[PDB]
């Protein structure tokens, strides 16, 4: 019984030294959190219908009244990108709990 | 399992220059997104275990 | 451009290249002489910045 | 360079600290862009060197307190920060938080979670009262 336990604990070390994907449940959670943050950073490249994605260029090129209509379009879509991220993370937090 | 940020300080000199090209974590932090560290360190989880 | 004696005809409209210079758009836009001064991706106030 | 400024290159306005870059721009390139489509390097239009753009230092501020009926004394965590950035914030110019009496220092502690000010670091361990992060907790004690 002792030699069989000692040999079965040997096979855990050999497998964890040999196979790649066995911790796929833990790597999938790290990958989902990283992919959700990369998706959130990438939504800053979106115009949401404004003349530019770049908030400084709207302010470099347009006056106070023209810029407000363009900035509202970026606020609307970036605020929607955060509400989507936080809802998806609230739904994932329940799976982890 | 390889982590993407543990939360353990970014001090600008480790994130400016070459790293400001070749790292996603600096593009996240320069856009207002931050990882927070866990309360128990991995060394405290190992003491419990 | 603006004060030259003879303009081109609209079927054979002329194009001049504007390069390696300081433009002043207050000097143009503040003039009372223009019936139309209408812009499509920049406010005429911002052209100097 | 190495200083937080309102830059304007060719009409590209922004706020950041400028560093000399080793990025290899081709002759037709004036700017470099991030994955967020923001400019993160520029070629100076006077002397043709490449400047990395990095935003002026920032982070969360967490305030650590007992109850207001226990004390008005608070500690402050500047989270994700090395201690050096809180003195360098010296309020001869502006900040988002206007208050700066903490940045007097004398009881600063570097944690992995950030720069903690207004709490005494003690060597003897206790059960966690207020959680700070990375094994550190705070408590109000004699
Ligand atoms: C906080 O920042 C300072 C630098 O401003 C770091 O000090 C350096 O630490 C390394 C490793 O010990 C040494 O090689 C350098 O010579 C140190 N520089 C100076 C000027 O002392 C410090 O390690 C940082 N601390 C944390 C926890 O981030
Ligand atoms: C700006 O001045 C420097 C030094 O005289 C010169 O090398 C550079 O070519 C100038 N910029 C332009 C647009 O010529
Ligand atoms: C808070 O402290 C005050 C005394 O300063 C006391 O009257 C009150 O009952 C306390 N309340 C609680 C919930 O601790
Ligand atoms: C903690 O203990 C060490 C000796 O083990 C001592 O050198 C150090 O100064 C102590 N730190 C504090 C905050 O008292």
């Amino acid at each position: 019984i002792a030699n069989q336990f000692n040999s079965a604990i040997g096979k855990i070390q050999d497998s964890l030294s040999s196979t790649a994907s066995a911790l796929g449940k833990l790597q999938d959670v790290v990958n989902q959190n990283a992919q959700a943050l990369n998706t959130l950073v990438k939504q800053l490249s979106s115009n949401f219908g404004a003349i530019s994605s770049v908030l400084n260029d709207i302010l470099s090129r347009l006056d106070k009244v023209e810029a407000e209509v363009q900035i509202d379009r970026l606020i609307t879509g970036r605020l929607q990108s955060l509400q989507t991220y936080v809802t998806q993370q609230l739904i994932r937090a329940a799976e982890i709990r | 399992v390889t982590l993407a940020d543990a939360g353990f300080i970014k001090q600008y000199g480790d994130c400016l220059g070459d790293i400001a090209a070749r790292d996603l974590i600096c593009a996240q932090k320069f856009n207002g997104l931050t990882v927070l560290p866990p309360l128990l360190t991995d060394e405290m989880i190992a003491q419990y275990t | 451009v603006f004060n030259a004696t003879r303009f081109a005809s609209v079927y054979a409209w002329n194009r001049k290249r504007i390069s390696n210079c300081v433009a002043d758009y207050s000097v143009l836009y503040n003039s009372a002489s223009f019936s139309t001064f209408k812009c499509y991706g920049v406010s005429p106030t911002k052209l100097n910045d | 360079k190495n200083k937080c400024v309102n830059f304007n290159f060719n009409g590209l306005t922004g706020t950041g600290v400028l560093t000399e870059s080793n990025k290899k721009f081709l002759p037709f390139q004036q700017f470099g862009r991030d994955i967020a489509d923001t400019t993160d390097a520029v070629r100076d239009p006077q002397t043709l060197e490449i400047l990395d753009i990095t935003p002026c230092s920032f982070g969360g501020v967490s305030v650590i307190t007992p109850g207001t009926n226990t004390s008005n004394q608070v500690a402050v965590l500047y989270q994700g920060v090395n201690c050096t950035e809180v003195p360098v914030a010296i309020h001869a110019d502006q900040l988002t938080p206007t208050w700066r009496v903490y940045s007097t220092g004398s009881n600063v502690f570097q944690t992995r979670a950030g720069c903690l000010i207004g709490a005494e670091h003690v060597n003897n361990s206790y059960e966690c009262d207020i959680p700070i992060g990375a094994g550190i907790c705070a408590s109000y004690q004699t």
